[PDB]
């Protein structure tokens, strides 16, 4: 479920922007995943709390946090 | 010759003769793909 | 306790009663195999179910059976 | 067809040499009086005819399929309890 | 720091002292090549006696460097 | 009794008789396979000699030829990479600029595509950056061509054979028999004199007469082909009294005592070259001269043949107390009847010693033109930790072995070993307790800031600008350094390195070390390294003192080291033996060496490493960020982990491109591993049941049966590639991003 | 009980609470001379040329025990249970030959006349007190 959700999420994300082709040209290879969908869209997660401030998605950043928390714990 | 035949017995054993034949395979491979790389498909008429 | 049974495809070896740790087997006559004994159970109150008697047991698909069951202070192993 | 049919058919062919050559190898060493030590070390005597005579797999296995030597029957190899 | 006989008679002092303690609290100085006296050694073998002297000239070293960084040597 | 030399003659016929005999060292290992769970037993004890023989002469025999196969291997190895720097090298061309040729060997083939891998490393050169430092190396033994690397690696290839034909010629022509081996005193005395002092009294002739003047010509700036060949500075004196004048005297002040005239070349100086960023070579010299020195003495203290010195014996039977007992009686015995016991003292102290040899080397740079070479600086660093993390846990393992197999209660009566037994419950419980006070106030400090900076309130966080927690101790111990220069220390001009203090040292516009500001951050993460530790510590010793009985299992030890369990009873026993504490321990000592290498990574490109203005000003890699970053969880994920990881994962079509494909297949084997470490033998033998059913249909069938591995194996696997995966990953990390940035 | 505690400096692995409030097993053995043997709980004591009696806190301490007190040929080693109340029985061996002897008027216990393949099916015998295994 992890990949079938990945896979729906990269696809409409391009689809949302405009940008169906950088699903089409970076999909067929793991690096492309691995930066243009886990490192390029967690970088607005990752600064919902920083050393500057606060917005609203700090519970999403904490959650997230808290998630390879309990993960891990497993 | 009986120290040969103890020699034959040490290649004939599945390490050795895995990493030989294996050697080999992978020599053909690459020495295939040096002169004719690329090959993504075969090319038709 | 656990449950400690006996097969009747023993053919009395011994070596489940000399791989208990607690003295839950002994050995009983018999007339069932060539060497005349069984396996037998009686103080399974002491079994702590560590499997070492089916370990031990050489009959194909063991002749003695160990059923883990309602856990005591003897069975935990505590020493507290 | 050069995009997978011709890869098809000519992985078909090496892979069902590899495959008939060592059925054929562990076919011929289960009579020899030590089977398990003969798989650790190859007999090259038994195993070099044998990868020579892998060319011809595909009409080996089809005489093997026909007469009924391909396969062993269900009540002669081993099960467990249902 | 220049040799002076000073230097010579403060390594000899050390080696004294070393010898010294070498006769009084070595567990085995009577080892198998002995000295050919053995009355003005005291009664050692060949690698005492040098084991001593070698421990002399450590503390003679150490003396003759320490009083010369200090000023008096 | 007395050393001496005692050989058996021709013990072990040379024939090729038993390399067509697997396994012909163990009796049930000989009969031949019938599972395939033997041919993973002819691995696992194919170096345990206990179980091959029950002597310990034969074993001796075995362990002292089997080290001159490890030695041929090694010093193979080097004269590799020695060969390597010879001929597939930029080294000619790096030493006229070592400030902007990037070092490399290991030119690629051009197949598949794989000659994107040689980069523009510079000098007019193509290949792989390497960020071993072997360059700075041979630099600074003062080579300055090829050649010399040519004769150096054929020797070190002369040296590889000769030690493969020692260890053939020890076990099967002259091997030693048991009392040759337990003659420790002697071993003691020749190792401290010829194997330390002599060889670093040796190596103090060297670097006087060869690695100084070239590097001092070097430093001069003349030309790498105009410095003259070395043994021109022993033939032609005048070359080194031109550079050196204290020569001028000759051999005469030395014997005399006069030995402030060689003050030219044996200083005292300190701190570090200001040309290369390294450690001055003469007081590089001066160190081998005084070590040597000192290793000579050392090694006198040990009594053989000739009645003076000391037996190790009777010293640690006076060392008895009121608190101990017998004291070390017994411990002599100990180790001079049990292999593994010696393994787990050497193998403990020589992983210490390496933690000790990384965190010195950054620190003290000794090599010309280290510091600046940030690639090398990290790498170096990070691998000895590594080395030193894995020998722990590897003495850990052999203290247990030595505690199941060759522990004696006869010998090891009231002593402090049988003491320590005595009372195992209270220093566990005790241990238990610091892991958890540890972790509460190290990693739930982390877990209140960021919680508290989540929630808006970085008022109430642990920080520099809020609650602080200072590190009183250290930075009083770096003050104490900083001064030590003319006052404790009078005969030092510049402090032992510049991390405590003395100013920004800058070499080519890059800091070679300027001083490491200590903060809350710096204090968090030292509590976070005394946590990991001590929990490692808790496990290890867990296993070391529980490895022959505890509570729960009274007959341990006659179960082995290693084995799974002893049944789901007693609740379940599952990983109580010694080798499964090795197991879990291999994960926290991971942990730990993960948290400090990325403790070093970021505190040094934040507050070391970095450009130096024209001015005087420092602009870090990192800007600075470690004060406010580092001290909460999402910043080391965000500011360390996503924000340095951008160089790995941009890597695809240039020439740090493997260190991209490595990072995701090291990620590969990492999750790998833990199909094997979450699941257990049960299932895997039952999938095989249905597996060797289709393959008994087809007549295929092998009679060497197919088993799923052991309980023990699959752990092994799982650890091994958990590890192996883990690393890799960081090693990818850390090579594409400080490559790029440094 | 009689005999003589072996002599060792104490442990923190010894007798805890459960001693004094449920359970409490002693091993006496009697031994031709004085020699150094391991404890269950770790470490290292002597046991007395003589009659010996050491406190343990499970049975399997004492069987552990009994079985290196093999590897010294000492085989008459018995085993009590103590209770709170003072109540001492005598466990093993109880009935005097090792278990491992087939001794007469020892009775079968848990003996299943049939062999295992041939226990019900589980829904043969659901909703019931039975299980497979029993008889
Ligand atoms: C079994 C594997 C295998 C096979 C089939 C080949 C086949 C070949 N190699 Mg080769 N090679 C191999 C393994 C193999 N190599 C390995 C393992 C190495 C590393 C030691 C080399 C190193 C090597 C070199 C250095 C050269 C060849 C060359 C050649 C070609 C020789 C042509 C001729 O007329 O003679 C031929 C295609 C030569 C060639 O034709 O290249 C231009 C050549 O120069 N090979
Ligand atoms: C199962 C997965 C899989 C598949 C289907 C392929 C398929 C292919 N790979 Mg590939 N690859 C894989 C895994 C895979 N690879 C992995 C895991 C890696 C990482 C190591 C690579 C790395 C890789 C590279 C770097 C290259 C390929 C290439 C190729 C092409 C083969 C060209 C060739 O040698 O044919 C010719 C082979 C023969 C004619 C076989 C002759 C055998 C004997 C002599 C015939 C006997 C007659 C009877 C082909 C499209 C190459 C290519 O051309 O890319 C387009 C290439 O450069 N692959
Ligand atoms: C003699 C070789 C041989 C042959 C003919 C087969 C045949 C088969 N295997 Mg297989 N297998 C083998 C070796 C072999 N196996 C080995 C060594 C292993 C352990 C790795 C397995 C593990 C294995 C699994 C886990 C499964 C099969 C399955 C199957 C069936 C479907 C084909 C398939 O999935 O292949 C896949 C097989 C592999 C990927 C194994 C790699 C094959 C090796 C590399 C080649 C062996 C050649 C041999 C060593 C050379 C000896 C030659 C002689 C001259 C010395 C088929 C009956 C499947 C099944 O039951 O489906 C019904 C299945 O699930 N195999
Ligand atoms: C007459 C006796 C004498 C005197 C006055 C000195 C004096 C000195 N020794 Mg010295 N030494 C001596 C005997 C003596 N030594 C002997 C017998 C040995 C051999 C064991 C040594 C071995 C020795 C060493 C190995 C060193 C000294 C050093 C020193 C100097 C500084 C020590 C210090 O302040 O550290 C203060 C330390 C506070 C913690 C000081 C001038 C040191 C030196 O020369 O430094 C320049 C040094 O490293 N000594
Ligand atoms: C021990 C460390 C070590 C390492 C890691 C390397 C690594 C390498 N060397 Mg190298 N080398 C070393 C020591 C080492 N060398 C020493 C000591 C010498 C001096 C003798 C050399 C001399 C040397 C030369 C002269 C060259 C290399 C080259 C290479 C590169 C390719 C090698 C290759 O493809 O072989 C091919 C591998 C095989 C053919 C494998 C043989 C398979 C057999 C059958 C295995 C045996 C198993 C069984 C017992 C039988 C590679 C980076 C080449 C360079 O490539 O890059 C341009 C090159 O030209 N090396
Ligand atoms: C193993 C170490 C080692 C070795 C082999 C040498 C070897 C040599 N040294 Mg020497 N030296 C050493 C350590 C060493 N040194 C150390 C540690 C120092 C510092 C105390 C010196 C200080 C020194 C001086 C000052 C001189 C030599 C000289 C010499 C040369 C002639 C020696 C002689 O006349 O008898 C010879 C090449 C002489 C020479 O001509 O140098 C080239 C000379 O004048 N050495
Ligand atoms: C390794 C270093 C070391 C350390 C840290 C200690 C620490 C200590 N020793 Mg000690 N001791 C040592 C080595 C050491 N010992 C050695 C090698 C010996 C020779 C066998 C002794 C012999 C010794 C005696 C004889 C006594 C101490 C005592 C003490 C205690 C100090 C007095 C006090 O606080 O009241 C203290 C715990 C005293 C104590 O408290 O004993 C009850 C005491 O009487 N020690
Ligand atoms: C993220 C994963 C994770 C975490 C949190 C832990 C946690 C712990 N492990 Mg561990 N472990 C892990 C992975 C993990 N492990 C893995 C993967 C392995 C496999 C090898 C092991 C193997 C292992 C062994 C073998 C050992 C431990 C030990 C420990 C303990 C360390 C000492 C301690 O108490 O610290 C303090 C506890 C923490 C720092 C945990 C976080 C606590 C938070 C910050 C505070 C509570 C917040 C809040 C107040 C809760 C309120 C909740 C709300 C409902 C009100 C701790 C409970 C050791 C132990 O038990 O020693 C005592 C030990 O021996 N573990
Ligand atoms: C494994 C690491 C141990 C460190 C753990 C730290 C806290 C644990 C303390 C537990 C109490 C243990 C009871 C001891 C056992 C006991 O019986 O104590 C008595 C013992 C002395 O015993 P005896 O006098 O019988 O000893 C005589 C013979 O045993 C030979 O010495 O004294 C100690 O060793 C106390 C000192 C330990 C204090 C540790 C000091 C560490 C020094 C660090 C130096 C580092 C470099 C510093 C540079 C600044
Ligand atoms: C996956 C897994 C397995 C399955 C793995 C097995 C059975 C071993 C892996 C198979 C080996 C690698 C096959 C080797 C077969 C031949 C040597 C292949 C020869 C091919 C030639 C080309 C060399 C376990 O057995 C296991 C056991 C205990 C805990 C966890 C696990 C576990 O997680
Ligand atoms: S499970 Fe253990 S205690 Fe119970 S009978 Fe078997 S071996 Fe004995
Ligand atoms: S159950 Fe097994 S070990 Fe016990 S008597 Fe029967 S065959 Fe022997
Ligand atoms: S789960 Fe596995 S390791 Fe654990 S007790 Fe059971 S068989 Fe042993």
């Amino acid at each position: 479920v992890g990949w079938v959700t990945f896979y729906w999420h990269w696809k409409h994300l391009g689809i949302w922007q405009g940008n169906v082709a950088q699903f089409n040209e970076n999909s067929t290879y793991l690096m492309g995943w691995f930066r243009d969908y886990l490192w390029a869209n967690s970088a607005q997660l990752i600064n919902g709390y920083n050393p500057y401030g606060v917005n609203n998605l700090s519970v999403w950043a904490w959650m997230f946090l808290f998630g390879h928390l309990v993960w891990a714990t497993g | 010759a009986d120290q040969s035949s103890y020699l034959i017995k040490f290649i004939s054993t599945a390490p050795v003769a895995a990493t030989i034949w294996l050697t080999i395979t992978a020599g053909i491979l690459i020495e295939f793909n040096r002169f004719f790389p690329d090959l993504l498909f075969h090319p038709l008429p | 306790s656990h449950t400690v049974k006996i097969y009747d495809t023993c053919i009395g070896c011994t070596q489940c009663v000399r791989a208990c740790p607690t003295d839950v087997l002994e050995m009983v006559p018999w007339d069932g195999c060539k060497a005349a004994q069984v396996a037998s159970s009686p103080r399974t109150e002491d079994c702590v179910g560590c499997k070492r008697c089916e370990t031990a047991c050489p009959t194909d698909f063991l002749s003695i059976r160990v059923y883990l069951g309602a856990e005591t202070t003897r069975s935990m192993g505590l020493a507290y | 067809a050069g995009d997978f049919l011709i890869p098809s058919i000519l992985f078909l062919y090496i892979a069902g040499w590899i495959g008939w050559v060592g059925r054929a190898y562990l076919q011929a060493i289960k009579k020899d009086s030590d089977t398990e030590q003969k798989e650790i070390q190859l007999d090259l005597g038994i195993a070099l005819p044998i990868i020579a005579t892998g060319f011809a797999w595909p009409a080996a296995a089809v005489k093997e399929l026909l007469s009924g030597e391909l396969t062993a029957k269900d009540s002669e190899i081993t099960v467990s309890p249902r | 720091l220049e040799w002076s006989p000073t230097v010579g008679i403060i390594m000899v002092i050390a080696n004294v002292i070393a010898i010294t303690f070498g006769r009084q609290t070595i567990k085995y100085p009577s080892a198998e090549p002995a000295l050919p006296s053995a009355k003005f050694f005291g009664g050692f073998g060949a690698p005492a006696l040098l084991a001593t002297t070698a421990f002399g000239h450590i503390l003679g070293v150490g003396l003759v460097l320490g009083l010369h960084n200090l000023g008096r040597i | 009794k007395k050393a001496r030399v005692i050989v058996d003659k021709d013990p072990v016929p040379t024939s090729f008789e038993k390399w067509a005999q697997p396994g012909h060292f163990d009796r049930t290992l000989a009969r031949g396979p019938k599972t395939t769970t033997w041919i993973w037993n002819l691995h696992a004890l194919a170096h345990d000699f206990d179980t091959h023989t029950s002597d310990l002469e034969d074993i001796s025999r075995k362990i002292f030829a089997a080290h001159f196969g490890h030695l041929a291997v090694v010093t193979i190895w080097l004269s590799g990479m020695i060969f390597h720097g010879a001929k597939f090298s930029n080294y000619e061309a790096w030493l006229s600029d070592p400030l902007n040729v990037r070092p490399s060997a290991q030119v690629v083939w051009p197949i598949v595509g794989q000659d994107i891998l040689n980069g523009d490393v510079g000098g007019g050169f193509h290949g792989i950056q390497i960020t071993s430092g072997l360059f700075q190396v041979w630099r600074g033994w003062g080579i300055t061509n090829s050649f010399q690397l040519y004769c150096t690696a054929i020797g070190g290839l002369v040296l590889a054979g000769l030690f493969l034909f020692a260890g053939w010629f020890h076990y099967h022509k002259r091997a030693p028999k048991l009392e040759w081996f337990q003659n420790v005193e002697s071993m003691l005395n020749h190792h401290l004199q010829v194997l330390l002092g002599c060889g670093s009294l040796g190596w103090a002739g060297h670097l006087i007469h060869v690695s100084a003047p070239i590097n001092k010509l070097m430093d001069a700036g003349v030309a790498v082909k105009d410095i003259p060949l070395p043994h021109e500075f022993i033939l032609n004196k005048s070359l080194l009294i031109d550079l050196f004048p204290g020569f001028a005297a000759g051999l005469t002040p030395f014997f005399t005592l006069n030995w402030g005239q060689y003050a030219d070349f044996l200083t005292f100086k300190g701190g570090l070259n200001p040309v290369t960023g390294g450690l001055w070579m003469t007081d590089i010299a001066h160190h081998h001269l005084a070590i040597a020195v000192v290793f000579i003495i050392a090694g006198h203290q040990y009594r053989t043949n000739w009645g003076i010195g000391h037996s190790i014996k009777e010293i640690l039977e006076n060392h008895k107390g009121p608190f101990t007992g017998e004291g070390h009686k017994g411990l002599y015995e100990n180790l001079t009847t049990s292999w593994h016991a010696q393994l787990a003292t050497n193998l403990a102290f020589l992983g210490s010693l390496t933690i000790i040899i990384a965190h010195h080397m950054y620190a003290m740079p000794p090599y010309p033109y280290l510091a600046t070479d940030y690639a090398t600086q990290l790498c170096i660093f990070t691998h000895h930790i590594w080395i030193g993390g894995f020998l722990i846990v590897g003495g850990a393992a052999h203290a247990a072995i030595f505690m199941v197999r060759d522990y004696d209660p006869v010998v090891n009566q009231n002593n402090v070993l049988d003491r320590v037994i005595r009372h195992r419950d209270a220093i566990i419980s005790h241990l238990n307790w610091v892991c958890i006070f540890l972790g509460f106030h190290s990693f739930g400090l982390y877990i209140h800031n960021d919680t508290m900076r989540a929630l808006g309130r970085p008022q109430d966080m642990f920080s520099d600008t809020a609650i602080q927690l200072q590190p009183v101790f250290a930075q009083w111990v770096q003050n104490l350094h900083t001064l030590a220069p003319g006052g404790t220390a009078p005969n030092a001009l510049e402090p032992v390195s510049y991390a405590f203090g003395g100013g920004v040292l800058a070499v080519g516009g890059k800091v070679a070390m300027m001083p490491i500001a200590l903060g809350t951050a710096d204090f968090l993460i030292h509590h976070i390294h005394a946590f990991t530790i001590h929990v490692t510590v808790l496990i290890l010793l867990k296993g070391v003192l529980f490895a022959r009985s505890s509570r729960l299992i009274p007959d341990k030890a006659n179960l082995g080291f290693r084995f799974p369990c002893d049944g789901p009873g007693r609740g379940g026993t599952c990983q109580v033996s010694g080798w499964d504490h090795v197991f879990l321990g291999l994960f926290w000592m991971y942990n730990s060496l993960s948290i400090v290498i990325f403790h070093f990574s970021w505190k040094m490109q934040s507050d070391v490493w970095g450009t130096v203005d024209a001015a005087g000003n420092v602009s870090h890699i990192t800007g600075g960020n470690f004060a406010q970053s580092a001290i909460t969880i999402n910043g080391w994920l965000r500011d360390f982990l996503w924000a340095q990881a951008s160089q790995v994962i941009n890597s695809y079509g240039s020439a740090l491109s493997a260190y991209g494909l490595m990072f995701l297949g090291a990620h590969f084997v990492w999750a790998f591993s833990l199909m094997f470490l979450f699941s257990g033998r049960g299932y895997w033998q039952e999938l095989i049941e249905s597996i060797v059913w289709a393959h008994n249909k087809l007549k295929v069938a092998p009679a060497i049966q197919p088993r799923a591995l052991s309980i023990t194996q699959g752990r092994a696997v799982g650890v091994a590639h958990y590890l192996l995966g883990g690393i890799a990953t960081t090693w990818a990390f850390f090579h594409a991003h400080i490559l790029s940035v440094g | 009980l009689s005999g003589k505690t072996p002599l060792f400096a104490g442990s923190t692995g010894g007798l805890l609470t459960k001693a004094v409030e449920e359970e409490k097993y002693a091993i006496t053995w009697t031994s031709p001379k004085a020699q150094v043997f391991e404890l269950p709980t770790g470490g290292a004591a002597t046991m007395h040329e003589g009659e010996n009696l050491l406190y343990i806190a499970r049975k399997e301490y004492g069987i552990a025990l009994g079985g290196q007190l093999r590897k010294f040929k000492i085989t008459n080693y018995k085993i009590y249970r103590i209770l709170p109340s003072g109540e001492t029985t005598f466990i093993h061996p109880a009935d005097g030959v090792f278990p491992e002897k087939v001794n007469a008027g020892r009775e079968k216990v848990r003996f299943n006349a049939r062999s295992i393949g041939e226990n019900p099916n589980p829904s043969q015998v659901k909703f019931s007190g039975k299980a497979t295994y029993d008889a």
